[PDB]
DNA sequence: TCATGTCAAGGCCGATTATTTTTTCCCCAAAATCGCCGGTTTAAAATTCCCCAGAAGG
């Protein structure tokens, strides 16, 4: 028994010789039925699967999913699902891409959909989430960390990385969701993110499960869903931005005039998931840079700034 | 190519007396595999490959 | 309305494409190990059968 418990060696003909060795007077192949009943729970614990308590898990998974055209650009469609374990029930969107504020983003809107946030979230391998994980040492991020600690959950993504326990029930519920909901709203993505919505609050969290036989809504209510902080952590780019002598700096391919303090320092961009760029100099925020959404040339800016000045 | 602490779990496992079939099952590696990396020196984690022909090797002199 | 600095290149990072290597999965065949059941052997426990003493009844 504690051969099992510490080296977990179930070889049950190899334990019957080493007590012979030991001065055993009994039989070889009652010890095998013995440590039978042994590897045999060994093998229930093999196949102990979904051990989903209620509140603990919500299965983060990531995957590109569609292509559309998006106001004349390609653009590939992302798509997150996280399934609340226990109850069972999930929330889908599927917005730009996998990047790590989509990603924040999206774990937001299931917490506030859920209304709280459970013990731990389990998400699947990828650029995100985790940099590298390096023989069990898994530095997911700062930022990611921090957002985990501030919301309550902590990431815990050790999903099997084979095909096998995590591919089969990834497709499963990936073609499950394609096939019932193949909804098309219209070119913007936008628009069929919120009839997906409206697809999912009708026809996929009030689908009753053949097993079951109960909506899985009912299991989310009775879940333990700790209130989330009623607050959002940051869901936007942070970037530093050296500013040129010449009070300028640089944006995503965009150019920016700034004033004589500025010039010569590292401002930082913060840049909301929206599409509003907000500059932080120093702690303190200085003027918007009134964006715009038809792009205009450095020429132009500083034409702008010279009349202004004028 | 299993990194340094995967070859160290499984040479330490299997000389523990475990066998090697459930190491191989709790290792998430090949059967054959896991037996190959038994009877090894030290874990197997470097691929050496040289230099392969690029698009600016003709012109390079010139440049 | 004066006067008033501006543009290009290099480096780095990210994403995509192409090539090579490694690992896994599925199917079939052979060998080894493990598990279960049955039989045999050994040890311990239970029941019944004959003669001596004590007690009760006619």
């Amino acid at each position: 028994q504690k051969r099992m418990l510490e080296d977990g060696v179930f070889n049950s003909e190899k334990l019957f010789f080493e007590i012979r060795q030991q001065g055993y007077t009994g039989g070889k192949t009652i010890l095998k039925d013995y440590m039978k009943p042994f590897r045999e729970t060994a093998k229930k614990k093999y196949t102990v699967r979904y051990e989903t308590l209620p509140g603990e898990q919500m299965q983060v998974d990531w995957k590109e999913v569609g292509e559309v055209v998006i106001e004349g650009k390609k653009v590939k469609l992302s798509l997150f699902v996280a399934t609340l374990g226990y109850s069972r029930m999930k929330y889908a969107v599927f917005t730009t891409s996998q990047d790590q504020e989509h990603l924040m983003e999206c774990l937001i809107q299931s917490f506030k959909y859920f209304g709280g946030v459970p013990k731990k979230v389990l998400f699947d391998n990828m650029k995100t989430v985790t940099d590298g994980r390096e023989q069990g040492v898994v530095k997911w991020n700062q930022r990611f960390s921090e957002f985990a600690s501030y919301y309550g959950f902590i990431p815990k993504v050790c999903r099997p990385y084979r095909a096998q326990t995590k591919g089969k029930v990834e497709r499963a519920i990936q073609y499950i969701m394609d096939h019932f909901y193949v909804g098309t709203a219209f070119e913007s993505i936008e628009e069929l993110n919120f009839l997906l919505h409206r697809w999912l609050d009708q026809v996929a969290n009030r689908k009753p499960n053949a097993t079951t036989g109960i909506s899985p809504q009912e299991r989310w209510a009775e879940e333990s869903l700790k209130p989330l902080p009623l607050k959002d952590y940051d869901t936007s780019y942070l970037s530093y931005r050296k500013v040129h002598w010449d009070g300028s700096f640089s944006y995503k391919g965009e150019q920016w005039l700034l004033s004589a303090e500025y010039a010569g320092k590292e401002i930082l961009v913060k840049e909301r998931l929206n599409g509003d760029i907000r500059l932080y100099f120093r702690g303190e925020e200085i003027s918007h840079v009134d964006q715009q959404k038809k792009v205009i040339s450095f020429a132009e800016k500083i034409k702008k700034k010279q009349t202004e000045m004028a | 190519m299993i990194t340094r602490g995967e070859f160290f779990m499984i040479k330490e496992m299997y000389e523990r007396g475990m066998s090697i079939s459930d190491i191989a099952r709790e290792l998430g590696i090949d059967r054959k595999t896991v037996r190959k990396y038994i009877h090894s020196p030290n874990p197997p984690s470097k691929s050496k490959r040289k230099q392969r022909k690029s698009k600016l090797d003709p012109f390079k002199p010139y440049l």
